[PDB]
């Protein structure tokens, strides 16, 4: 996700605040922002469409089996949401890279909470509350 | 905060400036999927580097099968003409 | 042999004027209190021998609140060991330049939003004229201005204005060769000093953490606020900090996970003294 | 030419805060010099060593044309360099504590203290890591903020530069009235030094010495549990063993040996001892290391001539300042000579040979006044002026008194 | 002939600050110059020894037949010797910051300062990484710009050559007014030094010491799993193991060691050293590192010679132009004496053994007046001219008067 500056594109600072830092391995490729859930003993993937996987997300851009930096509930991100949203609304990882609204989504609970409001393909504020796994 | 890899910090990294420039000097194609690693590709953002061979000295050196001159090893890019 | 090149290439750098065009209050608590008397009356017309009616001086006081105003950066340590410059360095003047930034907003926004005084142009005799009827507006209100705040495409207008363009209808060519620079643009209008702002100073509401001001700062459309004609002593800026006069600037390690950083503080309000003091130049 | 510097200073603003530094050292970074000093070990010992090399030898005041100053003090005759010997009655000790924090913190900082009767009291020094200076446009100190651990709270006050007295031996440029810690120019070097020592001991914990291994079973045969180790383990245990204890076992039953793996932790103590000394300024003989060839011949005199000049080069540094900022000031305030005068303090050389001296005076005596030979000697002059003046000896004059 | 150059010089036309290397001198590189210089450890430590060497063993001012030139200043007499004492009382200070500043940057830099009343302060140095000079056409410098960091940007300034005054060390040629620093000259031999410094360090931490390596499970045995190590971890952890800890294990547990892999850094380091001091023009020795056959004979006589020729070379280029184009303009803009006088400024050798020059006085005094003899013995000359124009001795003068 990106700043434009002139002529420039600027990556985004994706860790606004918190101190909940942890490292894992990657499953497959990953890009900064992304949402990523546990799929191996350690190993984190990229987030799928509905509830049910969500640990944190991806700090920096890796290949298949390099360590991870993970920013876990507690902290507060710059993340991409595919639609639009406002403050309050609860976010999910969307299947997509970005985030959605629960509301939008099949689930019924959400991971982080909008802190600053942004259009379809824009970069929100948001600070993660809650992990998401397997319930059956 | 920002980390070492993180995207917007890529630039201060002196081994982001050393690597990338290996890369273009090792390199034998703009194809980066044939010589380098996915780590390589991903951590040094080859695909922004402008990676084609043209910066290989061995693009420019002879290596004839048979030399009776002792014309192999010449760059083409250090004679007169260049 | 591997030699890097070591440079880096600054970012755009806003206007910083807050601190010499208002009167700066070093406050010794982060809330307080300036005291503001009454106006001036008119005496009595009185019967020899009557009883001569009270008519005292009254007072009332405006408020400071010092906002805190805060800009931090953390990098893990082993990036501190790699960066082709003093990382720190760099992270210390972008936190002491986002507070001066943040002075100069909520110096900018208070200045044209709470101006008691306005001059509209109309879309028309925008240079010279437009800084003379707004000291009018002042001077009806029997204040003095002697500054004059000024947006990017107000100032470029002002500089096509032939009365200052042409060296003989200014009396001197120095706003020709040298613009914002000459002595006549910092000597207009019995105004002795112009303090030129930078565009996105001015609170809009669009950046993060701030809810934006009343007016638009500009001169490009209908109805933009492009300048401010005012008196410097009836505008308050008041700086608190607890460890000291000034801008406060940390450095720390996070005891526990090879992490660095650096923190900036200030805390800054801006009052009018008296908003009567101040007229607004809209397009 | 001016009367005021016309280029400008590379300082104002203390760069993004001023009256606390931005960019430039904080109250923090001064406790971190003191936390250096205060911990002991080897760094605090040579930094401790240069201080005494650079003015633990003591000092001499002087005055150019002493004899015309003659003046009553107090109905009794003094010249100003009885005076200031009487001013100064213990300069030996401030100026190794002075010279001392001026080589760790970048200044040495103080006070003129009275008497009630408001008479010269003391200069007194000030706690160098709780001070700060304040400087100008031009680099000229201004006001000093102090902080003090006080009950938990930091007191905090600023006094004015007209008032306190301040001494910096290091200095980034001629015009840095604020100058440089050696220690924090030198922090990265301090640290690789305590990690490699740290190191170093730790290796020799694991590695210099031999350590028994038992192992326990036949290879391929019955496999052995935890509590079956805990059994043999109390018959080998190291604690109840002692040098002549001899073992009886079946042959399932092995004592291998983890020898003392060889690792050259000397020649790694030389290399850290080496840097550390180099940074430091200070030979490597200072650290209680020696080297192959360096400790003899022209090798040995370039070495101790290089060490020589520094020392010079911080006294003359030193004894310029004292005198303009401490003690001409208390001739001026305090006292009835003419504070103008040509007044120096010589700082002893620590490494000067008496023997050597005495073997020039042999040499060439015959060239040198009375007065040149025992300040050469560290002597009093003779008392009469004609002999202190004269070039024959004081002795040799004596003998052709008593021939006449 | 003719009163102007007519041969041209490299200079890029002119404007430009253009030096050695066919291009322009900018403000980077000279906060570069500032970076190595303030950033300690060796390589600081190094040029230092070099400024000491040069200009750390002070000062001597004479002016030829001064005696002649006997004045009343303030209707008090002085010669122009005296005058100039009194004029820089602290010339061994500023000539070792401007001979330090001299070798480090391209040139030293400063202006003329006066007091309130208008007559001479002092020379006063500038910062000599702030200040750029601009050569014409034929290389002379026209103007100074100057950058310095103020309150977080950058003030910046012209100043006409025709006030300030510089000093010029090192030149790419003799017609060369911006001159060359040695440290932007050794730039790579600088960075290739760091760089194996550096790597040296890391190959100690990782090769430089034993480390243990616990093997666990049979060889085509069993699978042990990172789980199953974690507890083996625990057993053999090297963070609470101590000297004397024994193990007992089963068959099917390997106490491997990476030894301590073996090369000969203290070679790489007297190599890496080798290379910086003689391309900073030291010998070896002022590096902490020594060499065999070297230190004794005629081959140390030779490596002596040729550092004191280089201090000799470096002393007599900046005494020659502080006088010409610091001290000459204070005595002809604010003394009464003449500017054409033949002044010079001498700055002592730092490696005179005073024993030699004592061995000398006895072996040939004979030969020499008693003035040249004070002279050689660094000592005041004697203060009656007959005997100190005289040849024998002035004890041997006393004794024979005595004798009358
Ligand atoms: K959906
Ligand atoms: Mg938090
Ligand atoms: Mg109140
Ligand atoms: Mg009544
Ligand atoms: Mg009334
Ligand atoms: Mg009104
Ligand atoms: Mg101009
Ligand atoms: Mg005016
Ligand atoms: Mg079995
Ligand atoms: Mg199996």
């Amino acid at each position: 996700a990106t700043e434009t500056q002139g002529e420039h594109t600027f990556p985004v600072e994706v860790l606004i605040s918190g101190e909940e830092l942890r490292g894992y391995t990657a499953g497959e490729a990953l890009s900064a922002g992304e949402p990523v859930y546990l799929s191996g003993d350690y190993e984190v993937s990229a987030s799928s469409a509905d509830g049910g996987e969500f640990l944190g997300v991806n700090l920096y851009d890796v290949a298949s089996g390099e360590p991870v930096a993970l920013a876990g509930d507690d902290c507060e991100v710059r993340v991409e949401v595919s639609e639009q949203v406002t403050a309050n609304d609860e976010i999910l990882p969307d299947g997509l890279g970005t985030f959605e609204t629960v509301a939008t989504s099949a689930a019924s609970a959400g991971v982080a909470i909008v802190q600053e409001g942004a259009a379809s393909g824009e970069v929100c504020e948001a600070y993660i509350f809650a992990v998401q796994g397997t319930t059956a | 905060m920002q980390l070492r890899r993180s995207p917007g910090m890529r630039p201060m990294d002196r081994d982001w400036h050393q690597e990338r420039a290996r890369a273009r000097e090792q390199a034998y194609s703009s194809d980066l999927t044939s010589q380098f690693s996915e780590s390589e590709i991903v951590k040094y953002e080859l695909d922004t580097a402008q990676i084609d061979g043209s910066d290989n000295p061995r693009t420019y050196i002879w290596n004839r099968t048979i030399d009776l001159f002792g014309m192999n090893g010449t760059d083409v890019r250090e004679l007169r003409n260049r | 042999r591997e030699q890097l090149l070591e440079v880096v290439m600054e970012g755009r750098e806003l206007r910083k004027v807050a601190r010499e065009a208002s009167n700066v209050i070093n406050a010794n608590t982060r809330v307080g209190d300036v005291p503001i008397a009454s106006d001036e009356e008119f005496a009595r017309p009185t019967g020899q021998g009557a009883e001569i009616r009270d008519d005292g001086e009254t007072y009332t006081t405006v408020a400071w609140n010092a906002t805190k105003l805060t800009e931090g950066s953390r990098v893990t340590d082993e990036m501190r060991d790699q960066a082709m410059v003093d990382l720190i360095e760099r992270n210390i003047q972008r936190v002491g330049a986002s507070l001066e930034n943040g002075i100069n907003r909520v110096f900018l926004t208070e200045l044209v939003d709470n101006a008691q005084n306005n001059h509209d142009t109309a879309g028309s005799n925008q240079g010279y004229q437009a800084l003379n009827s707004a000291v009018g507006e002042v001077d009806k209100d029997d204040f003095r201005p002697d500054t004059y705040v000024t947006h990017p495409d107000y100032r470029t207008q002002l500089f096509n204005d032939t009365n200052l363009a042409y060296a003989n209808r200014a009396g001197t060519n120095e706003v020709l060769r040298n613009r914002e620079d000459a002595p006549i643009v910092g000597d207009i209008a019995g105004l002795d000093m112009h303090a030129a702002m930078s565009s996105a100073t001015y609170d809009d509401g669009t950046d993060i953490g701030w809810s934006g001001g009343s007016e638009t700062w500009g001169f490009s459309s209908d109805g933009d606020k492009g300048a401010v004609v005012y008196d410097r002593d009836n505008i308050h800026t008041i700086l608190y900090a607890p460890n000291g006069q000034d801008v406060e600037i940390k450095d720390y390690e996070d005891p526990i996970r090879d992490i660095t950083g650096v923190n900036g503080r200030l805390h800054v309000d801006c009052q009018y003294s008296q908003g009567r003091s101040s007229a607004t130049v809209q397009y | 030419a001016s009367s005021t510097p016309q280029t400008n200073v590379d300082s104002m603003g203390g760069g993004h805060s001023y009256q606390f530094n931005g960019q430039d050292l904080t109250f923090e970074d001064l406790r971190d010099i003191k936390d250096v000093r205060d911990s002991g070990g080897q760094v605090a010992q040579l930094m401790d060593y240069k201080a005494l090399l650079n003015f633990g030898e003591g000092c001499e005041i002087h005055v150019e044309g002493d004899d015309e100053t003659k003046q009553l003090v107090d109905g009794e005759p003094m010249t100003l360099s009885e005076w200031l010997e009487d001013a100064f009655p213990h300069l030996d000790l401030l100026v190794l504590d002075l010279g001392g924090d001026a080589l760790w913190y970048p200044y040495a900082v103080g006070e003129i203290q009275e008497t009630i009767t408001g008479e010269f009291k003391e200069a007194l020094p000030a706690e160098p890591w709780t001070l700060m200076p304040e400087s100008d446009a031009q680099g000229k100190v201004q006001a000093w903020h102090q902080r003090t651990k006080t009950h938990g709270g930091y007191q905090t006050q600023t006094l004015p530069a007209d008032d306190l007295w301040h001494i910096v031996i290091n200095k980034a440029s001629a015009r840095d009235e604020v100058g440089i810690s050696e220690v924090l120019r030198n922090k990265d070097e301090i640290q690789a030094f305590k990690q490699n020592e740290a190191a170093i001991n730790q290796a020799i914990e694991l590695h210099g010495f031999p350590q028994r291994h038992v192992k326990v079973g036949k290879e391929d045969g019955a496999p052995v549990r935890d509590n079956d180790l805990r059994r043999v383990r109390t018959i080998f245990d190291p604690r109840t063993t002692d040098a002549n204890t001899a073992y009886f076992t079946g042959q399932d039953v092995d004592v291998e040996t983890l020898e003392a793996h060889n690792f050259d932790y000397s020649a790694i103590h030389e290399m850290d001892m080496r840097n550390l000394t180099t940074a430091l300024g200070l030979p490597l003989e200072a650290g209680n290391v020696g080297a192959d060839g360096l400790g003899s011949g022209k090798p040995a005199e370039l070495r101790f001539a290089l060490l020589k000049l520094a020392i010079k080069a911080n006294q003359r540094s030193f004894s310029v300042q004292f005198v303009e900022r401490v003690m001409r000031p208390v001739v001026r305030d305090y006292s009835p000579f003419d504070h103008e005068a040509d007044i120096r303090l010589e700082i002893n050389d620590p490494l000067e040979d008496i023997g050597e001296v005495a073997d020039l005076i042999q040499q060439v005596g015959d060239y040198m006044t009375n007065e040149q030979v025992a300040e050469k000697l560290d002597l009093p002059a003779p008392e009469d002026d004609e002999v202190a003046d004269s070039y024959r000896s004081p002795a040799d004059m004596e003998k052709d008194e008593a021939g006449v």
